[PDB]
């Protein structure tokens, strides 16, 4: 099993700033055939379902804004928002992706200032 | 230990013309296997995939190719699509591990790859492990086209186009089937 | 349309030997071999051009891949004098090979 | 339109089990795998299971075991989940999550079941 | 946007040594594919991914690496290969040379 | 795990009805096939039969000589030959392929001697 | 012998569209991505871009997009590098490249040497 915390545990940035987040595991989440590391990311709104922001490494999906981007590979992750907005009120958990259990992350609160 | 040269062999071989291997005379390790955990499907059918080491088998096969994503779940007994009806049918009674795995870093170009082919149209369904490479013109039609490829003339292997930025549906997914028997 | 070199074949107990199928298209290494004793069947000697076939001694080291094909029987004893030939699997119809024979 | 709907709460004495449920909707039931993730406060999230519509081959996570079963039904879309002999740490929310045909992430989700235990 | 790196472009070597030369890379990629070019000439496949010889080569050519990092060896110099060697490099992107490789004599 | 075949003579003007017993494993999934064997010319690929419903493969060659039926209960395999002429004075073989679908031929059977000269 | 075979080496004036011929010989040539690269003499070779046979689709590189579009003939077995608006700094020999195999080059051609003229 893989344990991971999360550094930043509660955010609080004004609006139009570049906040970057981060998430740790214990193995190395790159596995040798394609090269191609594994994580997640997740974003859930308070008395609404979580819903899904960064898949692989930095891949956003199809129906999220530009503004989500992921970086990392490896052991240590950093999800990155270019420009934080007004609808940017939930937390942002990391995922396990790898390996069998799956293992979540934390929780980081933010709240715009 | 010959399961090094077709988990990470170089091209995988189209759909249509599906590579294969044989391996004999020699006992296998299993460790490549449910240890290193870089596979997502693991649908192993019949044996539990663990106890591989304490048996023995002879005579197993390792057939191989590369597929579009969100067709990997017809590799499977029974189910029914475009690839697992016209390409390669698994049987009812198999006994081995499905591996599939993303390599999308390995199989797909920037405006389409076109190499990995598919079997769009046919005569009839497959049969257990029947390949086709003919490329026969259809005639889907009544009228008779005897190569002319024009209306109601097809050509049959349609082609697959893997672009990087597709989602997850869309992507190349070296599928391997490994396929162990009794003696 | 698969050929051969040789139609017949002089080679002694002691000395190595070779023999060889070329190949009409390229069949990614799909290929038999058959050895065919003059008053039975030919029984199945090497398969997939690489791998040996239950019942056969080490003796047979098939090799070959690609377009050329190769079988190399190393030390031939006085019961392999017979016929040899070869395949394809993949392209519709399965075309063989010429029939080469191995005399001393 | 990708739908998971589910119950809205439940209520149960300790000692007892449930049928926690939710049904899948709009896209065909026999392809994607299913995922259930229990959201406790305070604790983040925690993998439970999974299923898989065609064939039932179910794995778990080593801390649920011989507490959660998991059922699949192909009839009327639905997926299943029967917790048994819930305890005073069983107040959570639990998800259901379907991906699992090519990987592992999860992008439709659930609404959430609230459970309560008490008296 | 897979830019790369053949740090021993002019390699200096007296024949029959064992010399090599490196090919950093930037992103993650796959395979490396190897090319030499003859000066003045039309070039020739090389190498295959990382170490399969694509049948034209004296044996002494076998190539090493995986990820990030790879590199060509050579066992021994000889004075007929006063060649440039070319890299491609497997990736979903396009594909995009070395910097070059000379490989003179001294 | 082993074939049975038969023996025959025929007219140089009537027609032939071939055979071929299997047994020792499931007769209705693999490809029973049939090669023929001049003296000298090598061997030349006749067809293949499948006994689950009949699927035929042919060889343009022989597309209107040879009719590949099968049984599967009795699980037998025959074909047939029709307007006989002087090149089809031959001995006929049966074989099976080792796995399912796409391998080498392993399990074969005795020689038919037919001669239709005179 | 499966090889490539281009046009010779031409010498013309600035500023003209000019083609420059491909032929394809021995392989299927529906079948193989034709790419095609630059030499500048004494630097590293560059790449241009690619052209499918089978259904003609064109992928330029960025800093060569308005100075060359890519042809293909289908039942002719050639390829066309339409070079447009040529300029002093494009002296340099541009090659064919057949491909299948992902990004590795089976095939050359004669290259063709492209210098410009005052
Ligand atoms: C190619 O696959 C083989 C196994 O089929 C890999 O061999 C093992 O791979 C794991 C993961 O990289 C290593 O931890 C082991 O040390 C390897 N064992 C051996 C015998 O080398 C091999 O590394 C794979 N190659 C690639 C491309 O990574
Ligand atoms: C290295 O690759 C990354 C990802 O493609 C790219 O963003 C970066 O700019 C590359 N380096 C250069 C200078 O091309």
């Amino acid at each position: 099993d893989i344990v991971m915390t999360q550094s930043p545990s509660s955010l609080a940035m004004s609006v139009g700033q570049k906040v970057t987040m981060s998430c740790k595991s214990s193995q190395s989440l790159l596995n040798s055939y394609n090269q191609e590391n594994y994580l997640a990311w997740y974003q859930q709104k308070p008395g609404q379902s979580p819903k899904l922001l960064v898949y692989f490494a930095s891949t956003r999906e199809s129906g999220v804004p530009d503004r989500f981007i992921g970086s990392g590979s490896g052991t240590d992750f950093t999800l990155t928002i270019s420009s934080v907005q007004a609808e940017d009120l939930a937390d942002y958990f990391c995922q396990q992706h790898y390996s069998t259990p799956f293992t979540f992350g934390s929780g980081t609160k933010l709240e715009i200032k | 230990c010959p399961f090094g040269e077709v988990f990470n062999a170089t091209r995988f071989a189209s759909v249509y013309a599906w590579n294969r291997k044989r391996i004999s005379n020699c006992v296998a390790d299993y460790s490549v296997l449910y240890n290193s955990a870089s596979f997502s499907t693991f649908k192993c059918y019949g044996v539990s995939p663990t106890k591989l080491n304490d048996l023995c088998f002879t005579n197993v096969y390792a057939d191989s190719f590369v597929i579009r994503g969100d067709e990997v779940r017809q590799i499977a007994p029974g189910q029914t699509g475009t690839i697992a009806d016209y390409n390669y049918k698994l049987p009812d009674d198999f006994t081995g591990c499905v591996i599939a795995w993303n390599s999308n870093n390995l199989d797909s170009k920037v405006g389409g790859n076109y190499n990995y082919r598919y079997r769009l149209f046919r005569k009839s369904n497959l049969k257990p492990f029947e390949r086709d490479i003919s490329t026969e013109i259809y005639q889907a039609g009544s009228k008779p086209c005897n190569g002319v490829k024009g209306f109601n003339c097809y050509f049959p292997l349609q082609s697959y186009g893997f672009q990087p930025t597709y989602g997850v549906g869309y992507q190349p997914y070296r599928v391997v089937v490994l396929s162990f028997e009794l003696l | 349309v698969m050929t051969q070199s040789h139609k017949f074949l002089s080679t002694s107990v002691g000395d190595r030997v070779n023999i060889t199928c070329k190949a009409s298209q390229d069949v990614d290494t799909a290929v038999a071999w058959y050895q065919q004793k003059p008053g039975q069947s030919p029984k199945l000697l090497i398969s997939w051009a690489s791998t040996r076939h239950t019942g056969v001694p080490d003796r047979f080291t098939g090799s070959g891949s690609g377009t050329d094909f190769t079988l190399t029987i190393s030390n031939v004893q006085s019961e392999d004098l017979a016929d040899y030939f070869c395949q394809q699997y993949s392209p519709y119809p399965y075309t063989f090979g010429g029939g080469t024979k191995l005399e001393i | 339109q990708v739908q998971l709907q589910q119950p809205g709460a439940e209520l149960v004495r300790p000692g007892a089990s449930v049928k926690l449920s939710c049904k899948a909707s709009g896209y065909t039931f026999t392809s994607y795998w299913m995922n259930w993730v229990k959201q406790r406060p305070e604790q983040g999230l925690e993998w439970i299971g999974r299923i898989d519509p065609y064939d039932s081959e179910t794995h778990y996570n080593q801390k649920f075991k011989d507490k959660a079963i998991l059922t699949v039904d192909k009839s009327s879309t639905t997926a299943y989940m029967q917790l048994s002999s819930l305890t005073s740490e069983d107040s959570a929310v639990y998800y259901c999550a379907r991906w699992g045909t090519v990987e592992w992430f999860f992008d439709y989700w659930g609404q959430g079941t609230t459970l309560t235990v008490s008296q | 946007q897979i830019v790369l790196s053949q740090s021993p472009t002019i390699l200096s070597a007296s024949p029959g040594e064992k010399v090599t030369m490196t090919c950093r890379a930037n992103s993650s990629v796959g395979f490396m594919h190897w090319c030499q070019q003859k000066p003045g000439s039309s070039p020739k496949p090389w190498i295959y991914a990382t170490s399969n010889l694509a049948s034209g080569v004296p044996g002494r050519f076998s190539g090493s690496g995986s990820g990030t990092s790879y590199s060509l060896t050579i066992s021994r110099v000889e004075a007929e290969d006063a060649a440039t060697y070319y890299c491609q490099q497997w990736s979903s992107d396009p594909p995009t040379f070395g910097s070059g490789t000379k490989l003179e004599i001294k | 795990q082993l074939a049975q075949s038969g023996a025959e003579l025929a007219r140089p003007g009537a027609s032939v009805k071939l055979s071929c017993k299997a047994s020792g494993y499931t007769f209705t999934r693999y490809w029973m096939q049939w090669v023929k064997q001049r003296p000298g010319q090598g061997l030349e690929w006749i067809g293949a039969i499948y006994p689950g419903d009949g699927d035929s493969r042919y060889t343009q060659k022989f597309k209107g000589k040879a009719t590949l039926t099968a049984d599967k209960s009795s699980s037998t395999a025959y074909m047939q030959l029709s307007s006989l002429a002087s090149e089809d004075s031959a001995v006929y073989y049966c074989a099976r392929r080792n796995y399912y679908g796409y391998d080498a031929f392993a399990y074969w059977g005795q020689g038919t001697l037919v001669t239709v000269s005179a | 012998q499966v090889q490539l075979q281009q046009s010779g080496p031409e010498l013309v004036k600035p500023g003209a569209s000019v083609r420059i011929s491909c032929k394809a010989s021995g392989y299927t040539f529906t079948s193989y991505y034709i790419h095609w690269v630059k030499q500048r003499p004494g630097q590293g070779l560059e790449w241009i871009g690619w052209i499918y046979p089978g259904n003609v689709k064109s992928i330029y590189n960025e800093k060569f997009k308005g100075k060359a579009t890519l042809t293909a003939d289908k039942s002719s077995n050639t390829a066309y590098m339409q070079l447009s608006s040529l300029t002093s700094e494009d002296s340099a020999v541009y090659f064919c490249a057949g491909e299948e195999h992902g990004n590795y080059f089976d095939f050359w051609g004669q290259g063709t040497t492209l210098t410009v003229s005052q």
